């Protein structure tokens, strides 16, 4: 059935902020995504007779 | 070229990207770094030594249970502080939170 | 009928013209916003989520940081950066002589 | 409605421009459409709703007019009050009920004079509250994990060191900042002041 | 020519423009009615007692 509800907004998080504290990474990964853009539309003409 | 705009070439840190072509447009594979596993740890601005203020020269002081040590910000590879991977500059008596 | 569509059609017609008239300005002012839309949003990456070296991007000085704040239809950063001040004339060279 | 006003006889003689009414709305779609993505591409960038910490000092560094004042209705801060009480809107609310038009003739409403001749507002996806907790997270982010909350996982840095990059990164040693600290702060809490007024 | 009387002008620059389309006439007409033979009934409806 259909039903309607709030939407959400993202997920709960917070950052332990404490004045002599840091985190540092200690490993990575490569991550690649993709992009897509149009460059071109259609090209046209008309004959209005 | 190595673009250093924020989320410009795709989220993360722009490493380097590659097009491929669609019709009537591009699509780009934009290649970055990513910070993964990480840890807490203990800092301080300035290591105080002699009276004299030490500042890392290219990272930041941290601290494990028992020991102080320096490294690059984006990744955790902990040297020991020594006179050349800091620079001095001023005394122990301004730098809040000196150790 | 013979002449009241007549006179109705006029009417059609120049009411179908107006709506015309209105959708096309709501069409070329859509995209003047979609442009302000797309620098605010472009800002919003490289001024609030990271540091900007670009001249007068981020306001006038060096670019210290942002904070946005929201507002009826818009967006308005708040820009923090860098002024230099007071100052003094002192004589230079390029380079040092020494043995 | 705009074009006939319910005459009959119109409406029958208005069906051979139904297409051109299709058109019309099509585009006027359209545009609805992308405002609220405009909205989206400005402030959801960040999916995470980071929360503001329950304050603890940053150095001397005052945020409190542009973080949002919990003792309101609605979790503005200071300067976002004062932006939303000086821009004017056309209504206050998307509700108008036929029973307000028709009894309050004499106002001559212009809302409800438009909407007598089928001109429609809508309203946004993303409601003020909504935008209030993006600008929030934002500055949440921004505290407490400067520049990094937006590259990936949000890593906790005292907000003086993160000001002590930020000075690097403008072109000068990171000593000027731990030793003029007192003044940089007081010098930030007063132009952040001097904003709201 | 097509190109000239278009552009209103007596020279045309360096370049591709569009000339109407491919047409062609009409050579014969073909009329087509179906084969009645029979005169209507004037008499009947104009010349009635
Ligand atoms: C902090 O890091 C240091 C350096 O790795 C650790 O100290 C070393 O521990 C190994 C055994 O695992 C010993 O063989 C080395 O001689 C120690 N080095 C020094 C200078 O004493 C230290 O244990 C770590 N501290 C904590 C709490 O994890
Ligand atoms: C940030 O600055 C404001 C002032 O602009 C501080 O709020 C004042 O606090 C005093 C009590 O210490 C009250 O008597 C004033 O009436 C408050 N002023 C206003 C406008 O509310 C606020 O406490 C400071 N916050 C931090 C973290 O430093
Ligand atoms: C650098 O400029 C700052 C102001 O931008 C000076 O700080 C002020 O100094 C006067 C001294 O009479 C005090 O009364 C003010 O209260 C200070 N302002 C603030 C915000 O703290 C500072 O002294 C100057 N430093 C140098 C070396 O010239
Ligand atoms: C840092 O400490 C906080 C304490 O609340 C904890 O929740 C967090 O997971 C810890 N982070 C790391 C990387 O260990
Ligand atoms: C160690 O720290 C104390 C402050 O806690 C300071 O008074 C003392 O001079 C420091 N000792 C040094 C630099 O040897
Ligand atoms: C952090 O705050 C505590 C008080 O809760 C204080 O004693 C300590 O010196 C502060 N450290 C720094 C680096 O500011
Ligand atoms: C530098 O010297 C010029 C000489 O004409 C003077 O006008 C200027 O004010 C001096 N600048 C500073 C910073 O002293
Ligand atoms: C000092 O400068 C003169 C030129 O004015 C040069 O001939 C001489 O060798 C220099 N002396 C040094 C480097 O000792
Ligand atoms: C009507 O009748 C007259 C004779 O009175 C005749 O001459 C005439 O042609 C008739 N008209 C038609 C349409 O048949």
């Amino acid at each position: 059935s259909i039903i309607a509800y709030t939407m959400s907004l993202g997920a709960e998080n917070s950052v332990a902020y404490s004045n002599n504290s840091i985190a540092i990474p200690t490993n990575f990964t490569i991550s690649v995504t993709t992009e897509i853009l149009p460059v071109s539309m259609t090209k046209t003409s008309v004959d209005c007779t | 070229g190595q673009s250093k705009r924020v989320d410009f070439c795709g989220k993360g840190y722009h490493l380097m990207s590659f097009p491929q072509s669609a019709p009537h447009g591009v699509v780009f594979l934009h290649v970055t770094y990513v910070p993964a596993q990480e840890k807490n740890f203990t800092t301080a601005p300035a290591i105080c030594h002699d009276g004299k203020a030490h500042f890392p020269r290219e990272g930041v002081f941290v601290s494990n249970g028992t020991h102080w040590f320096v490294t690059q910000r984006n990744f955790y590879e902990p040297q020991i502080i020594t006179t050349d991977n800091t620079f001095v500059s001023g005394n122990c008596d301004v730098v809040i939170g000196i150790v | 009928p013979p002449e009241a569509e007549v006179q109705i059609d006029r009417l059609i017609t120049g009411r179908l013209q107006s709506l015309q008239t209105y959708v096309t300005q709501q069409l070329i002012r859509a995209a003047e916003i979609r442009a302000s839309a797309n620098l605010a949003a472009t800002k919003m990456s490289e001024c609030v989520l990271g540091q900007s070296k670009r001249v007068d991007f981020c306001g006038k000085g060096y670019h210290l940081m942002s904070f946005p704040q929201s507002a009826p239809h818009g967006v308005v950063f708040l820009h923090v950066t860098y002024v230099p001040a007071q100052e003094k004339n002192f004589t230079t060279a390029p380079a040092i002589c020494h043995d | 409605m705009y074009i006939c006003g319910d005459s009959t006889e119109c409406s029958n003689l208005l069906l051979q421009y139904g297409s051109f009414c299709t058109q019309l709305n099509r585009a006027l779609t359209g545009i609805a459409v992308e405002q609220d993505k405009n909205t989206q591409e400005v402030f959801a960038q960040v999916k995470q709703i980071y929360k503001t910490p329950p304050i603890k000092d940053f150095g001397g560094f005052n945020f409190s007019q542009i973080l949002p004042d919990p003792s309101k209705p609605s979790k503005r801060s200071p300067i976002e009050d004062l932006l939303f009480n000086k821009v004017t809107l056309a209504d206050a609310g998307f509700i108008k009920q036929y029973g307000d038009c028709l009894g309050d003739i004499a106002a001559r409403d212009l809302i409800c004079a438009q909407k007598f001749n089928g001109l429609t507002v809508l309203p946004p996806l993303l409601t003020d509250e909504m935008i209030a907790q993006y600008t929030s997270a934002l500055l949440a982010g921004t505290i407490t994990s400067g520049w990094t909350f937006g590259a990936g996982p949000a890593l906790q840095i005292p907000f003086p060191m993160q000001m002590a990059y930020r000075f690097n990164g403008i072109g000068v040693t990171q000593n000027v900042l731990y030793e003029n600290q007192k003044l940089i702060a007081n010098q930030f809490n007063s132009a952040i002041g001097k904003i709201q007024d | 020519s097509e190109t000239k009387c278009t552009l209103k002008s007596f020279t045309v620059e360096k370049g591709i423009y569009q000339t109407s389309n491919f047409r062609v006439q009409p050579t014969e007409s073909i009329v087509r009615f179906p084969n009645i033979t029979n005169l209507c009934p004037f008499g009947e409806v104009f010349n009635a007692t």
